């Protein structure tokens, strides 16, 4: 048993069949010490009476909020969120699995620029009573400042006879610089908790593995007069650092309509042919450091 | 209380005292997932105005339900207060017409009864090591089965047998494989009650059957091109009773290769299309390969010639031989056309064409298309010589046959001269006149005509005949015994009139 | 660490990290991280997972099995993956070698060249054993029972001088590795027998027209023996046998010999020589082209 | 400098260091690299302020960097078996650190080990290559 937030304890389980549980202690935070009751949850049944309290937690029906009591007035609370740990494996029941690019992979961060905001997204398929926790640091041995807000939800949808809900975060690093070479690197550490049933998950990375820089900006195409050659301009992406002769984005365009054309330019121009009812899809990619390719922004060729 | 939670409360309904037959059963339930767990019943008799209830009871003799309503099973979460870890006791009761019947009572601990689901579908199949093997993803929080497949051919019962453990993220199965003739296979788990029987899993046989198909090509059109059709489709596999019209995955793709024998000069000469579009051909030779392939890879493939045509058209084609080369000249047919130009030496059995590529060209002002080389045709030889053409040269299917006819090499006037001419007396007043066919005579179409000139040397007076470019010998009469006379022969091209043979002087003794 | 690899347990191959090739192995990987269990182990082999045939025998310890070993170097070291940590993490490797125990050699033979100072002897080696094979000569004189040991990864030369322990010596060579060691058989040499002259060059060739054609063939030796014995080959380019005469030559100046071939025919010749009575001759002679006429 | 000669070659060492490692294993114990590998870390002047403040202090680092990793490229753990080819494209790495180390300022292991460390020293490479094609792409544009 450990503390993990103000009168909220965390109480491990060995989770097999006829578990003896864990031995559990609870005490009144009060300097009284006579005429002391206790009560689980809503219920107004006395388990016990004293300053102490001994139970022996082996489900999830003898974790909840324990109250003492003194005089008909409530002292204090003591709540009881337990940890399933299976054969050695604790469990990941809340934050459902995305499975990619491998599996076991719960959080997935992303980074448009360099200037040091990350943004972590994680799914599950549970709809109420649900809490979560975000706080992050970069290193372990003598960790830096990285402040993390609230943890709110972003869009909701359905797969298959279950629903699924998307949230979100918005984290900033403290002390950033955007041109440094990162040497150790970012953790995430979330705390999800459902009703009793407590859960907790890590996430490692360094900011320039998880850059996917915007879609390219403004795309406007003009061909040549009755020829079917068209030449492709764009702008850099808005959110992306700058001054853009630092950083620097190596572009890709295709042309798709319903015979494969695959360019990358360095430059923010180039030209291609457009088939009838085709579209020019443009990409972006940080040029010196293959971090991860952007989604298309497009518009057809007329 | 709440759709997914127990209530530790007492049912709106007094207890089951009337023991009707008609009523709830076989209650069973498994965990399907991680903290999810289901419970399944069935009723008997009519479903009007039925409300069925979950109870149950745990160790510490708390008893709760839960609110089913009218559906046939529930689902609920371990956090609905129903022991997972422990001993419960679960038994069904439905209300009906203002009456209560419960079910037969089952104990059992709710963590352990699980039940094993089959593959889902999604099963990788391969050839390794002479044998068939399948791998299958583990379902979700359902490692460590027995897993035990039965199998057979079109013409063969099922046949049992084990792959072995599983206990990855992934499983495998070793299985026989068949040659010619498909399997299906159906696959069953169980944890180390045993799983129905997977969908079908077909196999088509390791290598594919040879295409047994049938070609036809059109005489070629005066657009120059001819049409190929297919006039037998490829015989369909034989699959078991159970794989019939089932597993797209299994089936057989075919592919059409042309290649171009013509214009070996050319950078690219073969394509490769689908059997389903029949391409159009030049007068040029054409080879046809049909490639069947499955998801084992490519087997026998077949290959058709198609040879070229061999029709000689009258087309104006005039060759210059100049001190820095041979130049050709022909009349063109449209705009921006690429030419490729093929000529064989007659006589030549086997002997490849020489190719020669030209840069797309327009109609000159006198309407005529043109090739230069270096000195090269050989002199002095009859050249078989077919053109073809297309605005489109990246296109094999569009390339069409310009013009096909012979053509002499060099000087046709002196190298045509007719060789050993002779001259024998047939009567007092006439002579027979052979000779050798001269070497235009090997060359078809090149040959106009033969003239023949006779010279009365007293008189001097010279007379000219035409003769017919088969024949080589004429008796000419109404000649004067006693006078000494001069003949010649020429053979005249349909542009050029030839050189005369030397002249041969003869008399009529008698 | 950038220079360095961490090892995080043990590993160990059965029977041995060198074994005969194509055997059955078992490799052992024991995970020794602290603080953690092992998740999944995974094994791999120069950079490659192998996925199948590994069975999870207990929680520390899985074994993969391999069939038919037939690399001669492989790298395996196996990984683990740990419930809280993202990369899997390194437990410890091992490389093995595979190959095969010597075999016997034979065709032992040492031959003094003349001139050289030296003795040179050689023997086969046999099928290859794919590993570090060493071989120890072993000269053993049967005078003063005195043996000379030496050393080489293929063949050796002994100097003359070296062998003053008398003239009647035995020689033997022993092939060493790791998975065996076998001795060959012990050859008799005698110093004066074993000496083979100066190899003997081609220098022309010229056909003369007589009544019957005569071709001349002009060699020699700088060999100081006085008594040698010689054999020659020769035959036309369009013929597979081959044609020796025997003769006895002393070089004090160079041997003429004449033949009788067939015109407008090209021949080749070639020599080989030895002491007079002694058991070793010299190699055949390099080719020489010659046209007749 | 030679800034446009240094950009384009710069360019030609992250093309190359991300042709030569294209996954992942973590050794264990590995808290303090310390001063075993040169960074460039906040401070050394290799932003764009820093460029147009001093550049001298980022060539610095950046040619200690550069002769680091021409020492690390050149000892037995690229040499050494299995032996690389040398038209692998990590022998064109050594030939491209030793020239932008010019155009700038004129432990043994076992055969298994050396995967490991390849890898890990081309990881590392990457990320340091990264910010020198960087810097020399800022200046060929601005301090010309
Ligand atoms: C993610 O989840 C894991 C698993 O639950 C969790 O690991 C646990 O963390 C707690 C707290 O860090 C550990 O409990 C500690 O154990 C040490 C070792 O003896 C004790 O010294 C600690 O005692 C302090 O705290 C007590 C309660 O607050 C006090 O009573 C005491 O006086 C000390 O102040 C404390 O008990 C626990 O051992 C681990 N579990 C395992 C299996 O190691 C991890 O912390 C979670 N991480 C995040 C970021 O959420
Ligand atoms: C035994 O003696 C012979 C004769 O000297 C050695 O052969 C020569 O070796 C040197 C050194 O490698 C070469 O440069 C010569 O080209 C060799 N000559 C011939 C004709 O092969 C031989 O190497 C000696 N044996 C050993 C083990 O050193
Ligand atoms: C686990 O397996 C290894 C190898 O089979 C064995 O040596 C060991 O005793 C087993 N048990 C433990 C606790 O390591
Ligand atoms: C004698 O052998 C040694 C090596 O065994 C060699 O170096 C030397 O050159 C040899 N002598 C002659 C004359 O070749």
């Amino acid at each position: 048993i450990w503390e993990l937030k103000k009168d909220v304890y965390v109480v491990e389980l060995d989770w097999y069949p006829d578990a003896p549980g864990e031995m559990v202690v609870l005490t009144c935070d009060t300097p009284e010490e006579d005429g002391i009751t206790w009560t689980l949850d809503q219920s107004s049944e006395v388990l016990g009476s004293g300053k102490t309290l001994t139970i022996q937690v082996k489900e999830f029906g003898d974790a909840g909020q324990y109250t003492c009591h003194k005089g008909g007035e409530v002292l204090s609370h003591s709540l009881l969120l337990l940890h399933k740990k299976e054969d050695g494996i604790w469990s990941t029941d809340i934050l459902k699995d995305q499975k990619e690019p491998k599996n076991k992979t719960f959080l997935r961060c992303e980074a448009k620029n360099y200037s040091g905001r990350f943004t972590c997204w994680w799914l599950t398929t549970i709809s109420t009573d649900l809490t979560f926790s975000v706080k992050s640091s970069r290193g372990s041995s003598d960790p830096q400042g990285v402040t993390c807000g609230a943890a709110t939800l972003s869009a909701e949808r359905v797969r298959g006879d279950n629903k699924e809900y998307e949230y979100s975060v918005e984290c900033q690093e403290d002390s950033a610089c955007p041109a440094a070479e990162e040497s150790l690197p970012i953790e995430v550490m979330v705390d999800a908790v459902h009703k009793l049933k407590y859960e907790n998950y890590t996430s490692s990375f360094f900011i320039r593995d998880i850059i996917k820089p915007d879609p390219p900006k403004n795309l406007q195409l003009k061909p040549l007069k009755n020829s079917r050659q068209v030449e492709v301009s764009w702008e850099y992406p808005d959110t992306w650092s700058t001054p853009h002769s630092y950083f620097s984005l190596t572009f890709c365009v295709q042309v798709q309509g319903k015979k494969k054309d695959r360019v990358f330019t360095d430059k923010t121009s180039a030209t291609v042919i457009c088939r009838k009812d085709a579209s020019i899809s443009v990409r972006a990619q940080d040029r010196y450091y293959s971090s991860s390719w952007s989604e298309w922004a497009s518009v057809p060729c007329s | 209380c709440r759709t997914s939670e127990c209530c530790f409360q007492d049912p709106p309904y007094p207890d089951a005292d009337s023991g009707s037959a008609s009523g709830p059963r076989d209650l069973r339930c498994y965990r399907i997932s991680s903290d999810r767990y289901e419970c399944s019943w069935q009723y008997e008799g009519p479903t009007a105005g039925v409300s069925h209830f979950l109870r149950c009871c745990l160790s510490s003799g708390r008893c709760c339900y839960f609110a089913a309503g009218s559906a046939t099973r529930l689902q609920f979460s371990d956090q609905a207060g129903v022991s997972v870890l422990y001993t419960v006791t679960l038994w069904v009761e439905s209300w009906a017409r203002n009456q209560t019947e419960k079910s037969p009572e089952v104990t059992l601990q709710l963590y352990n009864s699980v039940k094993y689901e089959p593959p889902l579908g999604d099963i990788k199949v391969s050839k390794l090591a002479g044998q068939l093997r399948m791998e299958w993803e583990t379902p979700d929080n359902q490692v460590g089965a027995e897993v035990q497949f039965r199998h057979r051919t079109p013409s063969s019962p099922w046949k049992l047998g084990d792959c072995g453990p599983q206990d990855d993220d992934t499983e495998s199965c070793l299985c026989p494989l068949e040659m010619n003739v498909a399997q299906e296979f159906q696959l069953r788990r169980r944890q180390l009650s045993w799983s129905k029987w997977s969908s079908p899993v077909c196999v088509p046989p390791e290598n594919p059957p040879q295409p047994q198909v049938r070609f036809s090509v059109e005489q070629l059109g005066q657009d120059g091109r001819r049409r190929l059709t297919l006039k037998e489709q490829p015989t369909q596999l034989e699959l078991p009773e159970g794989c019939q019209g089932l597993a797209p995955g299994t089936e057989v793709t075919y592919r059409l290769q042309l290649h171009m024998l013509s214009c070996p000069c050319k950078a690219k000469a073969t394509r490769t299309l689908h059997l389903g579009k029949m391409p159009y051909l030049s007068g040029a030779a054409y080879n046809v390969a049909v490639i069947s392939s499955n998801q084992f890879g490519p087997g026998l493939n077949q290959t058709w010639h198609i040879p070229a045509d061999t029709h000689t058209e009258p087309v104006a084609l005039n060759i210059s031989v100049g001190t820095n080369g041979t130049t050709m000249y022909w009349p063109a047919r449209a705009q921006s056309m690429t030419y490729c130009i093929e000529w064989q030496p007659v006589g030549q059995d086997g002997g490849l064409a020489t190719c020669s590529l030209t840069a797309p060209q327009d109609p000159d002002p006198a309407g005529m298309a043109t090739y230069s080389w270096s000195r090269a045709m050989g002199q002095e030889k009859c050249y078989y010589i077919t053109i073809f053409a297309s605005a489109h040269p990246e296109k094999l299917t569009l390339w069409s046959t310009v013009l096909s006819t012979y053509h002499f090499g060099g000087n046709a006037s002196a190298a045509g001269t007719p060789h050993h001419v002779s001259v024998k007396n047939h009567s007092l007043d006439s002579v027979s006149v052979d000779w050798a066919p001269s070497l235009l005579s090997t060359c078809p179409g090149v040959l106009k005509e033969y003239v023949v000139r006779c010279r009365d040397e007293d008189s001097k007076q010279v007379s000219e005949h035409p003769v017919q470019p088969t024949e080589t010998q004429v008796t000419l009469s109404g000649l004067r015994a006693g006078v000494a006379y001069t003949v010649q022969v020429r053979a005249d091209t349909a542009w050029l009139r030839g050189v005369w043979s030397q002249p041969q002087r003869f008399s009529i003794e008698g | 660490g950038i220079t360095n690899i961490n090892c995080s347990g043990h590993i160990w191959v059965e029977p041995a990290t060198i074994f005969k090739m194509g055997m059955n192995i078992s490799i052992y990987c024991q995970a020794a991280i602290k603080n953690c269990q092992p998740r999944k182990l995974h094994f791999y082999k120069n950079g490659i997972k192998e996925r199948f045939q590994i069975t999870r025998i207990n929680k520390t310890t899985a074994r993969l099995w391999y069939k038919n070993f037939l690399e001669p170097h492989a790298s395996m070291y196996c990984t683990a993956e740990c419930p809280k940590h993202f990369q899997e993490t390194l437990i410890c490797g091992k490389d093995i070698s595979s190959g095969y125990p010597p075999d016997i050699p034979d065709e032992v033979t040492c031959v003094i060249y003349e001139y050289s100072g030296n003795m040179t002897c050689t023997w086969n080696a046999g099928k290859l054993t794919y590993i570090d094979t060493k071989y120890v000569v072993h000269v053993k004189s049967l005078e003063t029972e005195e043996e000379q040991q030496y050393l080489t990864s293929s063949y050796i030369n002994i100097s003359t001088d070296s062998l003053q322990g008398g003239k009647k010596y035995l020689v033997w060579v022993q092939a060493a590795n790791a998975l065996g060691m076998e001795e060959s058989k012990q050859l008799q040499i005698h110093l004066d027998d074993i000496v083979i002259p100066s190899a003997a060059v081609i220098s022309r060739a010229e056909t003369i027209n007589a009544t019957v054609p005569k071709t001349i063939i002009y060699w020699d030796s700088q060999t100081t023996i006085e008594k040698v014995s010689c054999e020659m080959r020769y035959k036309a380019t369009t013929n597979q046998t081959w044609n020796v005469k025997e003769f006895d030559t002393n070089f004090t100046y160079v041997q003429q010999s004449e033949f009788y071939l067939e015109p407008n025919i090209k021949y080749v010749f070639q020599v080989r020589c030895q002491e007079t009575g002694k058991r070793y001759w010299q190699p055949w002679s390099s080719l020489f082209f010659h046209k007749t006429p | 400098p030679a800034w446009t000669q240094c950009q384009q070659l710069s360019q030609k060492l992250c093309t190359l260091a991300w042709s030569a490692h294209p996954m992942d294993l973590r050794e264990e114990g590995d808290e303090e690299t310390t001063n075993d590998v040169p960074h460039i870390q906040c401070g050394d002047g290799c932003d764009p302020q820093g460029l147009r403040d001093n550049s001298q202090f980022c060539l610095q680092r950046i040619h200690q960097g550069l002769i680091f990793y021409e020492k690390l490229l050149g000892s037995d753990i690229f040499t050494g078996e299995p032996s690389l080819l040398p038209d692998s494209p990590v022998g064109q790495l050594h030939a491209s650190l030793l020239g932008l180390s010019q155009l700038l300022q004129p432990s043994p292991s076992q055969p298994w080990q050396r995967l490991l460390l390849r890898f890990k020293i081309l990881r590392s490479l990457q990320a340091f290559v990264a910010v020198a094609a960087r810097v020399f792409a800022h200046g060929a544009a601005t301090l010309s």
